[PDB]
């Protein structure tokens, strides 16, 4: 029913190396071939590699900003809602980066805030200046 | 034959 | 076992009766099966009575006398089941004393070319029969293919040598009958590499573990794949043998290159991921200096001054984040790559090493059918396989001639006589032979039946050493030169001491090429004396025949020197070299299912000849030629048994012939 282990022997295989005279060796060239054209390949995107890794050498290191631990609050000074303002047009509706550029409003108060000072900020004025760009 | 196979 | 193993001993199934059983006794097989099981009963209980004493001529009185009820009710059933045993050589065959004297005067004329095992054997039986028997034989000695050194207290077989198991081989009857030393076999062969180093346990257990999966392999090719015809050629063992290997190593290359590919898909994946994090490091080296900038402009400043700050602070984090993730993502495909690349699949399938140590492999089997695997017949090379006898392999320690000779005493045998045309007609026959030695002096010989046990290869011979009038026909003929007639020879080496290890019976030698693979591949350590005895198989065997003797002898020392240290190997004082393809009176070895042949071309052999009327119009005659031997025997060819087997059949169905058969009614 089937090839010992360790024993390959397909229907398509046996046609394959039998078709001629040399189609056994011939078969066996293409494949060493092959193997070459794939072994050289290699070592390319290997030398490849090993060029941009040196460009990556000393990581991000030199442009990493501190931890700002801040705590978060419920009060909207008139500077919060100007960096607010300021916010939703450089964003849009992205309330977690509005959230971190105010630093002390949570990502639900942000979204209370479009909301409440919706006609006072013209908010709708403001997301559709930013749909412009 | 195959008998003979040491 | 008891009755049952009588049958299994004397090759016969139990519980079921055979063709040959339907044919003597059609009453009974197409009768109540309570009948069949009383006649199997009575049948296997008459052969082991024979067989627990072979010594003795067992009779029908005899057999009757230790039967049971309802067994011994019926004398007649026992009369024709004891003489059908007898008639086919089952019971009362080889060498046994006889109760009842010969019969006065015989019946019928029998020549028989050839006093080998098959002739021998059909000869005895014949005469046992009251028959006039004459064999003619070309040698000036019995035994053709199973030949005896002798000399001084060197005993060794150029010719048959092993007896393979007594697990229903009529040779445990003969053994029981003549003084054979029986002699077992141990396995172990370690062999040697052409430097003389000893292959090391590692390698030989794992290329002999390959060489079997090999064969099971072309058995797949045959049989499951049906690769059996390429190019309108019958495919070869051979053939198979390389096609299977190419496969092999084929998927070696398969394998590597798809490993090779599971790392290019892996290491241009990371290219991908370095060029993200390059042009990442590129924008956070640039939104730094932004902020920097940025927070130039000292407080107290406007809400866009203190906006900008804060945003290309936000901004930066946020590239810093996308970074370190990326970073993250590297870390596990530089791992990867290091898991791949630390185990790559094999590199080769086998090396040079290796080809070589499987090529002594190949040897074996080459000497096993005494031909190259470029010969054997892909599909049916093992045909007789499940017919194959249980229990260790055993040689004949005091010669294996020791049988024939046996067998040749009380038979008429005219020595150095070479049959040179058989004739043949509806009246009867003629033998036209020679005397080997003045090759003018001619005889001529009348008889009814010939039967004709010339090895296959001299039948082979081109032109005729023997002709056949009227020819032979086409069928025959055909079947002849279809069929393999191999080729295997002998070095007997007899030393005044045993340097070799002693409980060691053999042990192999590799060569360095495949072209020379047969060549002085295995040496045997069997007998009581000191004697090393050197196969020459395959391709090797035909090509060292041309080769003289002190050569031989002389590759055999340098390899014996290699081995065993180049000053523990003495000069041999007895030497004697085997050229079978050469004898005149052999033309090779053995039979070998060729490419192209079958088992079936051994039955056409086996079936003997009817020639033409004399008159037009004229009743169809009596069959005249007859054919035994080893090439004869589908189910056991080119063995001793085989022969022995085949001398039995044909002297069955010339009795049968000449004498009538009695017990059919
Ligand atoms: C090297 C070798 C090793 C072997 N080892 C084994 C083994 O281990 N086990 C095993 O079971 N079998 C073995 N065999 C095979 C076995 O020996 C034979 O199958 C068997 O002996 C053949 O018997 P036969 O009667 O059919 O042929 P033969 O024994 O050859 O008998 C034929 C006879 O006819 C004679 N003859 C030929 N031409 C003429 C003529 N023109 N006129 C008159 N007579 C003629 C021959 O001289 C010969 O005596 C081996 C064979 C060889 C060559």
């Amino acid at each position: 029913r089937k090839p010992p282990k360790g024993m390959f022997l397909s229907q398509e295989d046996v046609e394959a190396v039998s078709a001629n005279a040399t189609a056994a060796t011939t078969v066996l060239r293409q494949l060493d071939m092959e193997l070459v054209s794939v072994k050289r390949q290699i070592q390319n995107i290997k030398q490849t590699n090993s060029a941009l890794k040196e460009k990556l050498d000393g990581g991000i290191e030199p442009y990493r900003l501190p931890e700002v631990i801040q705590k978060c609050n419920a009060r909207w000074t008139t500077e919060e809602q100007l960096l607010a303002v300021q916010a939703i047009r450089k964003y849009g509706r992205d309330f977690q980066a509005i959230s971190d550029v105010i630093g002390n409003k949570s990502v639900v108060q942000v979204k209370n805030f479009f909301v409440n000072y919706r006609r006072r900020f013209n908010i709708d004025e403001v997301l559709q200046e930013w749909e412009a760009e | 034959p195959r008998s003979f196979l040491v | 076992s008891g009755v049952e193993g009588a049958a299994f001993q004397s090759r016969l199934p139990h519980d079921r009766m055979t063709s040959q059983e339907a044919a003597c006794f059609p009453d009974i097989i197409s009768g109540p099966q309570q009948t069949q099981k009383v006649f199997l009963f009575i049948r296997n209980r008459t052969l082991q009575l024979w067989l627990d004493n072979p010594k003795i001529q067992l009779t029908f009185e005899a057999t009757l006398q230790q039967l049971e009820a309802p067994y011994n009710s019926d004398t007649v059933l026992v009369h024709r089941v004891h003489s059908y045993l007898e008639r086919h050589g089952l019971i009362n065959f080889g060498i046994y004393k006889r109760i009842k004297p010969l019969p006065t005067k015989k019946t019928g004329k029998v020549i028989i070319i050839g006093s080998g095992v098959s002739g021998l054997a059909a000869a005895r039986q014949l005469q046992s029969f009251g028959m006039d028997v004459t064999l003619l034989e070309a040698r000036d000695r019995v035994g053709g293919r199973v030949a005896t050194f002798r000399k001084g207290n060197y005993v060794a077989d150029l010719g048959a040598m092993v007896v393979t198991g007594l697990g229903g081989n009529p040779m445990a009857v003969v053994s029981k009958q003549v003084n054979m030393e029986l002699a077992k076999i141990k396995q172990k062969c370690p062999l040697y590499e052409a430097n003389g180093q000893a292959v090391p346990k590692e390698k030989d257990e794992m290329v002999e573990q390959e060489f079997n999966r090999l064969l099971e392999a072309t058995s797949y090719l045959s049989h499951q794949l049906d690769f059996n015809v390429l190019n309108n050629k019958p495919v070869s063992l051979g053939q198979a043998l390389e096609v299977v290997i190419q496969l092999q190593e084929k998927h070696v290359k398969d394998e590597q290159i798809e490993h090779w590919k599971k790392i290019v898909k892996t290491q241009e994946e990371l290219k991908e991921l370095l060029n993200k994090m390059v042009n990442l490091k590129e924008k956070i080296k640039e939104l730094h200096q932004q902020y920097k900038e940025a927070s130039e402009v000292k407080p107290p400043r406007d809400i866009t001054a203190e906006f900008l700050v804060k945003s290309k602070h936000r901004d930066l984090t946020a590239l810093c984040k996308e970074y370190d993730e990326l970073a993250e993502t590297q870390g596990k495909l530089e791992e990867k790559l290091q898991e791949l690349e630390a185990n790559p699949p094999s590199d080769v399938y086998l090396s040079s090493r290796d080809r070589q140590i499987l090529d002594w492999h190949f040897a074996n089997l080459e000497f096993a059918n005494a031909t190259p695997l470029s010969t054997l017949s892909l599909k049916h090379w093992d045909q007789d396989d499940d017919f194959e006898f249980t229990g260790s392999h055993l040689t004949v320690r005091n010669g294996y001639s020791c049988v024939p000779v046996a067998l040749a005493e009380g038979l008429d045998i005219k020595l150095n006589t070479a049959v040179r045309q058989v004739r043949y007609t509806a009246s009867g026959c003629e033998v036209i032979a020679v005397n080997t030695r003045s090759t003018s002096q001619t005889f001529i010989y009348k008889c009814d039946a010939v039967l004709c046990t010339l090895p296959l290869g001299v039948l082979k011979q081109q032109p005729p050493a023997v002709q056949f009038v009227p020819p032979l026909p086409e069928w025959k003929t055909s079947a002849v030169q279809r069929m393999g007639f191999g080729n295997l020879n002998k070095v007997v080496l007899c030393f005044d001491r045993v340097f070799w290890d002693p409980s060691v019976n053999l042990f192999g030698h590799v060569g360095s090429t495949t072209a020379s693979r047969g060549e002085l591949f295995l040496f045997w350590n069997l007998y009581k004396a000191p004697i090393l005895l050197a196969l020459v198989a395959g391709e090797a065997a035909g090509i060292m025949e041309n080769i003289s003797d002190d050569v031989i002898v002389g590759r055999c020392l340098a390899i014996l020197k290699g081995i065993f240290g180049s000053s523990a190997v003495p000069q041999p004082k007895e030497t004697v070299v085997s050229r079978w393809r050469a004898d005149p009176w052999a033309r090779g070895s053995y039979s070998y299912v060729a490419a192209g042949s079958s088992g079936n071309d051994y039955d056409l052999m086996a079936q003997p000849i009817t020639p033409g009327p004399s008159i037009p119009g004229a009743p169809q005659p009596i069959p005249r030629l007859f054919f035994a031997g080893e090439h004869t025997i589908r189910n056991y060819p080119a063995t001793v048994h085989g022969a022995l087997l085949s001398g039995l059949r044909e002297a069955g169905r010339i009795a049968d012939q000449f004498l009538g058969a009695m017990y059919t009614l």
